[PDB]
């Protein structure tokens, strides 16, 4: 994740928890896709609607 | 009134030593 | 520290211990008590308060929360049937209170919604202003060749014009400084124009609609952007249709008149026209005059006005009213056992559960606090539309408008200086000066000014708007220039139709509080100042189609609160698909016309369990199926509900009741409704229902309460009940007097001192120890004291004043020359004195009449049945007289109500008691027995 | 710093009531219409040094 | 000449003024910091702030 | 929480949990909130409602 | 939940 400056690579000292981190519910990490093209899902779509606050749900 | 006599048991509270606690039918 | 722990530890410091007063040494405890109230104790000890540890909760897996899929669907053409299987586990016990569907689908609102009052396009527009438009006309054309006159502006600099059109960009040296020309698709912004009052001079360039776009008024006009640099210009009709790469933009370059002016043999362009055709529209506003009859685009249609469409909110009722069938046939919920499959669910068509749930949330909390999950919100007017109080405008100061440079109208001037004094304004001898420049722009006296009396104009503005537009139609003409449909019930129609700003104006009923005897007969819930409708509106969003998701609970008075126990049980209800009948609208048009269209998909059931220890449920169980522990409610407007035709411009409504058992009968109610308004019940569609403003049968915001004259009663057909000589006018009730002589008026308005009386005791229950207001719990919403409104005013006396001449609205004048004639079209005439208003103060004050009146809005009128006219128990002294000497007994009401120019009906309410009462003897075994008294069914079959 | 007048057109979102996507993380107790801060301002006067 | 086209426009409102109870007005929840009370010959603090 | 993180974060208190009440949660903004334990912040750069 | 109890 972040680290080097006198260090190599994998962790450890005070966690920052959010359980596995990348945790599905609102990720800008990475691109959804939606069931068989059916805009219906419990999370986000990875669309910018936290970018400036706002839910949103059809 | 418009009809609103539809309340409850006119009991009062159970007794207690400590503020609170659950009798049940006793 | 915080060393200490456990329960020896709790008790030390009270987190688990004894009372303060039983820890206290039992002298300080008295003395406590003795000096509590100037020197108080208690807050000095700390009383320890536990959670019960075991018996009040399972420790099971079990959910606080299931959802009930249905079992069976089916959706009809206007009816929605959806069955579940509600299941009580053992040691479960459900409460009904908690139980409400969850209802999703698509609503769909017509093309005459439109959630505010504005215009969204433009909207600091003059609306007189024309855009930047060329049509074609002959002016001296003939042939095919047509003159081709253009109207507009060009607001942005240049540098050159070419072929290019405005050259404004310049290139950086590469090859010199190359000339960059603005792009046809958006560079001359019409937004942008200079940034200074000190003139950019030189060229121009600007936009322009073709002649092959239609003129419409600058003021809500609106066309789609079809690049995404918000250029508007359509694509140009080529080979492959409309798809084409190319953009119908053309140039028009013009220069100033003469020869001399610009070249000999030149005429260089000095103004150039970014000409385009477009998809011009009117999403919000209606052309309300032109002159021509077409259409098009001419000379005579830059002229055209327009005024914003009429605000129409759309959004579900107070409380999902008429969303489910309530008090129907063949529409019956149904909640029975899932063995036994009898239904323990009868509901009756002389009920009016809607009604009666209202008034139950009347009396259970405010109605003044919104909640969005049951969709609380109540219909409301505000009380400055609703009685127009009037004390004109503080305007005391002019206020003035002045030029961006603020400098006036400004002149050359040059320098001077005398070349040595002698004294004289010209004698002294002047002389040029050259340190000095000629050409100042000096302006001699005050600066250029234009008065405006804004104060004036704003509560113009927000009178008509909130009240002259909620007069009937009979004070309406249709413009000379449009059609209106045949229809008076289309939205089309209501925005269509033109009022004259002069039949209210800031000018009339002045330093009165009294409402217009126009708008007694208009429902005063309908008008875009409910703010109750405002809120459940803006629930849904702003856009015609809205998906929503919305909780909707039970009503239904018998299991709204029943504790229904362990068994499987089946539950079916029914939710009408009526738009009209599940719509309010702030102008009341038919809706099934419009175009408003809602459809379900997916209804589920919600239950909410306590999450009772098994012990301790299974008590509980045990003790309520017991047969001395059953289950009793009552309607909270238990009542008989009945209506009764009034006849058209009719003075009386006859009401007569055969011989009847009156054993436990309690008052009447009584309003006045109109048939338009009123839905029939007892139908799963009724077609000729074009009404969906507030229903006032079903919210309870009556408004008609104000047209009563009397009433009387009578039974055996020989006796007056109010004629044991108990009142001043001795044999009947006389609700209004018009024409006292003996002061029997009260209150200051025409309402009689006997119903004054009655109505002080049927609701506060004093008025024999004196008036005086009722405490803040005594009254209420619906309560008589809150919307109870006196008011008057004078008017010339028309037979007492020797120069009263009757003058009608068309030659009635007031404003002249500063408002327009009949419209609310732009100013017309000369200043001249008024002659409208006729003084009823100062000196030269007409002589006068008194005119008094009161209104009651969101009351019933009641009369208990009580001897003394205030009950001192819900089950009247007379409902037990009736249990010695009754044996039946007709009763005859008599009533005379005001004329009315349209069909009405009275809604008599007769007051009883309506007891639900239920039993489960087993599990998934459910019984009832329903029974009323004065008005019953089973009364005459089985 | 000016901010456009036509980022909040008055014609925006109109006949809605919904509160602005870049003002849910905008601290509103910082605005001048905080009713109980212009109490305490004016409760000490209207010059810097009181 | 051209100085003579500027615009203007007030300077944005700001109030000043002591908070909401005088909050931060004493230290609390210090410690090097924290606040004293107790007896006079016994000095045992009956002020113990975390 | 560092910016941009969806990770906020408690994984903490071993404790023993005899006589615990609820928890109540929040989110602040850093530059919003001071330190207590410091008896001056040269960094807290912020007068708006703490 | 936060409260305080006395007498």
């Amino acid at each position: 994740m972040s680290g080097s400056g006198s260090f190599e690579g994998g962790v450890f000292s005070p966690y920052l928890t959010g359980r596995l981190p990348s945790w599905a519910g609102v990720r800008q990490n990475v691109m959804g896709s939606t069931v068989d093209g059916r805009p219906v899902q419990p999370a986000n779509s990875s669309t910018l609607t936290y970018a400036t606050l706002s839910s949103s749900s059809v | 009134d418009i009809n609103f006599s539809s309340l409850a048991p006119r009991h009062g509270t159970r007794p207690f030593m400590g503020t609170w606690s659950d009798i049940g039918t006793s | 520290m915080a060393t200490p722990s456990m329960l020896p530890q709790w008790a030390y410091m009270h987190i688990a211990g004894q009372d303060a007063s039983e820890y206290l040494s039992p002298g300080l405890v008295q003395f406590a008590r003795a000096t509590d109230t100037y020197f108080s104790l208690g807050n000095k000890f700390r009383n320890p308060t536990v959670a019960p540890t075991h018996d009040v909760t399972t420790d099971r897996s079990q959910r606080l929360t299931l959802r009930f899929v249905p079992v069976d669907r089916e959706d009809n053409t206007y009816s929605y049937k959806v069955r579940y299987t509600l299941a009580v586990g053992d040691n479960r016990v459900l409460d009904m209170a908690s139980t409400y569907f969850d209802i999703r689908g698509v609503l769909d609102r017509g093309p005459s919604f439109k959630p505010y009052s504005g215009t969204a396009y433009n909207s600091l527009a003059p609306k007189g202003a024309p855009n930047s438009s060329q049509w074609e006309q002959k002016k001296a054309g003939n042939g095919d060749t047509m003159e081709t006159h253009t109207f507009g502006v060009a607001p942005m600099g240049g540098e050159n014009i070419t072929i290019d059109g405005l050259q404004i960009g310049t290139d950086a040296t590469a090859d010199q400084d190359k000339p960059i020309y603005a792009d046809k698709t958006f560079q001359p912004e019409p937004q942008v124009g200079e940034e200074n009052w000190q003139e950019t001079e030189s060229f121009y360039g600007g936009r322009a609609l073709k002649k092959d776009t239609s003129m419409k008024p600058c003021y809500g006009s609106y066309a789609r952007p079809t690049n995404v640099k918000g250029g508007q210009a359509k694509l140009k009709v080529g080979a492959d249709g409309v798809p084409t790469k190319e953009f119908d933009i053309d140039l028009a370059f013009f220069d100033t008149p003469g020869g001399t002016v610009n070249g000999q043999d030149e005429y260089k362009a000095d103004i150039v026209m970014y000409t385009e055709n477009t998809y011009l529209e009117t999403p919000d506003t209606h052309v309300v005059y032109k002159p021509g009859k077409d259409d098009a685009s001419s000379e005579i249609n830059l002229v055209q006005q327009s005024m914003p469409n009429r605000p129409n909110y759309i959004g579900f009722r107070d409380n999902f009213i008429g969303l489910m069938y309530y008090n129907s046939t063949g529409n019956m919920g149904v909640l029975a056992g899932q063995a036994s499959q009898l239904n323990a669910v009868v509901d009756l068509q002389d009920r009016n559960t809607e009604l009666s749930y209202q008034l139950l949330l009347d009396s259970l909390g405010d109605r003044t606090r919104y909640f969005s999950m049951w969709n609380q919100a109540v219909d409301s007017y505000d009380p400055d539309v609703r009685i127009i109080e009037n004390h004109g405008v503080e305007d005391e100061l002019p206020n003035y408008c002045f030029p961006l440079d603020g400098s006036g109208t400004n002149a050359a001037y040059q320098g001077v200086k005398v070349k040595n004094g002698n004294d004289g304004d010209v004698e002294s001898e002047w002389e040029n000066d050259d340190t000095v420049a000629a050409r100042n722009q000096l302006c001699k006296g005050n600066i250029f000014a234009m008065e405006i009396n804004l104060q004036a104009n704003l509560w113009r503005s927000f009178l008509y708007s909130n009240v002259a537009l909620y007069l009937p139609d009979s004070y309406k003409y249709t413009p000379a220039n449009i059609t209106l449909p045949t229809n008076t019930n289309t939205y089309d129609y209501m925005n269509g139709r033109v009022v004259p700003p002069s039949l209210v104006d800031a000018y009339i009923n002045i330093g009165a509080r009294w409402s217009l005897d126009p708008m007694d007969n208009v429902n005063p819930f309908n008008h875009h100042r409910n703010a109750g409708l405002r809120y459940r509106s803006m629930l849904l969003g702003n856009g015609r189609y809205v998906p929503f998701h919305i909780q909707v609970p039970q009503k239904f008075f018998a299991i709204k609160s029943l504790l229904l126990l362990p068994g499987s049980y089946t539950y079916e209800w029914n939710f009408r698909k009526d738009v009209n009948m599940i719509l309010q609208s702030s102008l009341g048009n038919d809706l099934r016309t419009d175009g408003a269209s809602i459809s379900f998909t997916s209804i589920n059931l919600y239950a909410t369990f306590f999450p009772m220890a098994h012990n301790t449920a299974s008590t509980l169980e045990a003790m309520l199926r017991n047969d001395t522990n059953d289950q009793s409610f009552n309607d909270y407007l238990s009542a008989a509900n009945m209506l009764y035709p009034i006849p058209a411009n009719a003075t009386n409504v006859p009401i007569s009741i055969p011989s009847r058992n009156w054993a436990a009968f309690r008052g009447w109610s009584f309003t006045r409704l109109k048939t338009k308004e009123t839905p029939s019940l007892g139908s799963g569609f009724d077609p000729y229902f074009v009404y969906s403003g507030s229903i006032p049968y079903l919210d309870g915001t009556f408004y008609l309460n104000h047209t009563f004259k009397k009433v009387s009663i009578t039974f055996d057909s020989s006796v007056s009940w109010p004629g044991n000589d108990r009142l001043l006018t001795p044999n009947e009730f006389e609700i209004k007097r018009t024409v006292d002589g003996e002061g029997y008026n009260v209150a200051q308005c025409n309402m009689t001192k006997d119903w004054f009386l009655v109505q002080m005791l049927a609701h506060y229950n004093i008025g024999y120890q004196g008036f005086y207001v009722p405490e803040g719990y005594k009254d209420r919403m619906y309560s008589f004291f809150r919307n109870f409104q006196p008011m008057s005013r004078q008017v010339v006396d028309e037979v007492n004043y020797k120069d009263y001449q009757a003058v009608t609205l068309a030659y009635q004048h007031n404003n002249s020359g500063f408002v327009g004639y009949l419209a609310p079209t732009m100013r017309q005439g000369q200043p001249y004195p008024a002659n409208y208003p006729y003084p009823l103060i100062g000196k030269s004050a007409v002589t006068s009449v008194t005119q008094k009146k009161f209104l009651c809005d969101r009351v019933m009128w009641r009369i208990p049945f009580s001897s003394n006219f205030m009950s001192m128990g819900a089950l009247t002294d007379l409902g037990q007289n009736m249990l010695y000497a009754n044996s039946a007994h007709a009763l005859d009401m008599n009533f005379e109500v005001d004329p009315m120019d349209e069909s009405t009906l009275l809604y008599v309410v007769f007051e009883v008691f309506d007891v639900v009462r239920v039993h489960q003897p087993h599990r998934g075994v459910i019984e009832a027995v329903y029974l009323r008294t004065p008005f019953s069914a089973g009364n005459a079959t089985t």
